[PDB]
Formats: structure tokens, sequence, C-alpha cells
């Protein structure tokens, strides 16, 4: 496990959504993407 | 006018300064002459504003002796080291103006602190140690144009009253932890320049961050 590579599988778990990441803690458990679309 | 050196007089008493002074507040001279150091009059006549800016004040302030000038309406004590909660500024009914930024005034500030202050324009509470909640009377404020609150320690969901506010036109509450989700109320309010970054758990509407955690 690790946390930048959470982040990163939180950006690719964003991205998959077409959302931009927005929120990221490895300890929380918590990746939050925008509401909004890529532009 | 003469009578208001009275009130100023005592308020200096009540106050530690160390950086300069306050000598130019002689008791029986009429603070409107030009010679009262961080004194605006109103007018050129009665007392309207006071400017006791990096000064070095330290410890508790007391504020009461300064309800005994009707035309006092701007209050700024910038850059000082002003400690404790916040003073009893609501005795100052008729106060447009309250400025405070960068002290380190502390604790939660009770929720109808504001209620008896319905002049007020702007406030500015910004770089303190504010912690808790917002007080639910800031926005009960009518008048209200200007709020900062940016750099406390605050938490807790943004009050939704935010958007109802009539006169509002800048918040920013910028670097805190507050916290939920923000009320749809503020994004939509018509010209309001808003600042929630740096507060990492807000969701929704104006930070623009869906809610769910996707972990």
């Amino acid at each position: 496990i690790g946390r930048i590579g959470y982040c990163f599988d939180c950006a690719r778990a964003c991205m998959r959504r077409g959302k931009y990441i927005r929120t990221c803690s490895f300890e929380r458990k918590l990746c939050r993407c925008s509401i909004s679309d890529i532009k | 006018y003469v009578s208001e050196s009275e009130p100023l007089v005592r308020f200096k008493n009540s106050v530690k300064i160390t950086k300069g002074d306050l000598n130019s507040w002689r008791e029986g001279t009429d603070p409107c002459s030009g010679k009262w150091f961080g004194i605006y009059c109103q007018k050129g006549l009665t007392v309207s504003g006071i400017h006791v800016t990096r000064l070095g004040l330290s410890g508790t302030i007391t504020v009461d002796d300064l309800k005994d000038l009707p035309n006092l309406k701007t209050i700024r004590l910038d850059n000082n080291l002003l400690s404790g909660p916040l003073p009893h500024f609501f005795k100052l009914r008729g106060l447009k103006s309250l400025m405070l930024s960068n002290n380190s005034f502390s604790g939660e500030i009770r929720d109808d602190f504001f209620k008896d202050m319905s002049k007020l324009k702007r406030l500015f509470l910004d770089h303190n140690k504010f912690e808790g909640s917002i007080p639910s009377s800031i926005t009960q404020l009518p008048q209200l144009e200007e709020l900062h609150m940016q750099s406390n320690n605050l938490t807790g969901e943004i009050p939704p009253e935010f958007g109802s506010m009539k006169n509002l036109k800048v918040l920013d509450l910028s670097t805190n932890s507050l916290d939920g989700i923000v009320p749809q109320s503020i994004a939509d309010k018509k010209n309001l320049a808003v600042n929630l970054t740096e507060n990492e758990y807000l969701c929704g509407p104006v930070v623009d961050v869906g809610c769910e955690n996707i972990e």
C-alpha cells in the first residue's frame, strides 16, 4: 500500500468518470472528484 | 468634540501598548483637533473612526468605554497582539465597520454575538485563532456587504443563510477547516464573490466537489 500511490489511483478513478480529481487522503480512505466535467 | 476625549482616554488606559504610544490622546482636548494619533472625525467635528494599528496591543481588551462615542462608526485594531475572546463590540450599536485582522482573538464566537450590531457593513475577523462554528448572528446582519474570516481554525458547516443576505458582496472563509456540504443558496446568490478554498473537507456547489467518496 502507499499514500501518493493512492492519490494516483484516485486521479484515475476520477478520470474514468469524466471528472477532475478534487480531494484525496490515504489515511481517511477518501478520494473525491469534481462535480463538473472535464473541459 | 471635547466631551469625546473622556471615553477615548478611558479606553487608552484599558489597553497594554508595547510599540509606540497614545500620549497624543490628552484628556481635555478635542480629539478632532487632528493631533490625536489614529482618530478619524466626521466633518472634522465628531469622532467617527478609531484606528489603533500596529501598536503591539497585547492581552485582553475592553471596549465598553467606547459606547459613549455616539458617532463612532469604524474601529480598526489590525496587526496587534490582542488575545482572549471578542470584547463587547455589540454595545457599539452604530458601528459600520469592525476590523480585527491579524491578532490572536480565540475561542468559538457565541452564536448570538452580533445580534445587536444591525448597522455593520464590513466585518474582518481574519487571521486570528477563532475556532468552532461561524456564529449564526453574522448571517442576520441586514447591512453586511463584506465578511472576511479567512485564516482561523473554524469548523462545521457554512450556514445557508449566507445565500439570503441582501447586501452581501464579498465572503472570504478560505483556509479554515469548514466542513460538510456547501449550501446551494450560496452558489445561487447573484454577483457574490466567494472564496471557500483551503477547506479540505468542504464539498458541493462552490468548491465544485462531489460529496461521494469513491473509495
